[PDB]
């Protein structure tokens, strides 16, 4: 299962 | 950076004339991901060729498996034609049953 | 018997028209199980292994929602990086991200990873302690500063040590028939005369899983690297792998050479010697 929140660079 | 494709052309199963098999062209170690890969039958491009979903290695370079169902013969010549930004001209790797 | 779950994401900007090409693939060890291709018609995360199809609608809906969110983040990232690197809007660039976790032989969390590359080079990566970041340059440094302030590491660490491992174990169980099965390499040697005085012995390792394997040649009991060649491990295309190592030897002296195959699927390494 994928991670939920992805922070932008 | 750019990284030139490593290429291997080979059959999924031991080559046996008259017996259905799969012709593979594994391209790896390249970057960027845009690449042109065609499997050829006697110099001519094969249409029913599929490829794996783009993935990459620890060093970020990409790898893709292109393959098609085929039946080898003593005459028919097979090869993989690869074109990538790192290449001046499309590279052609002939299929060798022994490799 | 350690295992891992990894997700690979690649986004390529296409300045001529439209949004970046986005491709995500998920793997458990050396088995791909899901994928998402922005170019595909479904616009959904799709199964690539039989054992993942067991998951219900909510799974697929959620993975799709999350992977689409990922593609948008990458889209934004491509723009952000273009700026950080003061690059033209006309060129195509690539952002890659890979993350996942490993479980050890004890089936507990062993390690987590979350790294990013821009145009094929390390950009920023979570360190092993999952608390600090490795920034390769000053563009990455700025990301690092922002991620430290937003406590991104803490959030990732929670996923990597918790959720990630939990699902990895779930998939391992669900697809145990293949995922927890090792396929020992099927080995054999071939002989090819290259001249009247020399021959090539090629040691084949076929249809094995996982991909990790070691093939070594020995001449009279001592490792030999000269006169040898070993191809990179390659996918057979049916989920297994292939590899071979070859050595050129004086014709008639084939018996002195032995091929050694080490693989997780082999209780003891195999030793092959030409007929």
């Amino acid at each position: 299962a994928l991670y939920n929140t992805a922070a932008a660079l | 950076i750019q990284r030139t494709p490593k290429i291997q052309v080979y059959s999924r199963h031991p080559a046996e004339n008259g017996k259905s098999n799969f012709l593979n062209c594994y391209v790896s170690g390249f970057h960027p991901s845009d690449i042109e890969v065609d499997l050829l039958k006697n110099g001519e491009r094969i249409e029913k060729v599929e490829h794996s979903d783009l993935s990459f290695s620890k060093d970020w370079s990409f790898y893709l498996l292109y393959y098609t169902e085929f039946t080898p013969t003593e005459k028919d010549e097979y090869a993989c034609r690869v074109n990538h930004v790192t290449l001046s001209q499309p590279k052609i790797v002939k299929w060798d049953r022994d490799m | 018997g350690s295992h891992s779950m990894r997700y690979f994401f690649t986004s390529v900007s296409r300045p001529g028209r439209g949004e970046p090409r986005f491709i995500a693939v998920g793997y458990v060890d050396d088995t791909q199980f899901v994928r998402f291709d922005s170019d595909a018609a479904s616009q959904r995360m799709e199964p690539r292994a039989p054992w993942i199809e067991q998951e219900g609608p909510e799974y697929w809906d959620g993975e799709t929602r999350k992977v689409k969110a990922h593609s948008q983040t990458h889209r934004v990232d491509l723009g952000t990086l273009r700026g950080y690197y003061n690059q033209s809007e006309a060129g195509s660039h690539t952002v890659q991200r890979m993350y996942g976790c490993d479980v050890g032989s004890d089936w507990r969390f062993l390690r987590g990873y979350h790294q990013y590359a821009y145009d094929g080079k390390d950009y920023i990566a979570l360190k092993e302690d999952l608390r600090s970041w490795t920034a390769a340059d000053m563009a990455a440094q700025t990301t690092k500063h922002k991620w430290e302030a937003a406590h991104v590491a803490e959030q990732l660490r929670a996923y990597l040590e918790g959720t990630c491992v939990e699902w990895l174990r779930r998939y391992l169980e669900n697809g145990k028939e293949t995922l927890q099965r090792t396929d020992a390499p099927k080995t054999h040697m071939t002989h090819h005369a290259v001249s009247d005085h020399e021959a090539t012995l090629r040691c084949w390792a076929l249809s094995f899983y996982p991909a990790e394997i070691t093939l070594t040649w020995q001449r009279d009991g001592e490792d030999q690297t000269q006169d040898t060649e070993l191809v990179e491990t390659r996918p057979a295309g049916d989920g297994t792998f292939q590899k071979w190592a070859a050595v050129v030897v004086p014709s008639g002296q084939e018996q002195r050479y032995t091929c050694h195959v080490q693989h997780e699927g082999l209780p003891k390494p195999l030793t092959l010697r030409w007929e």
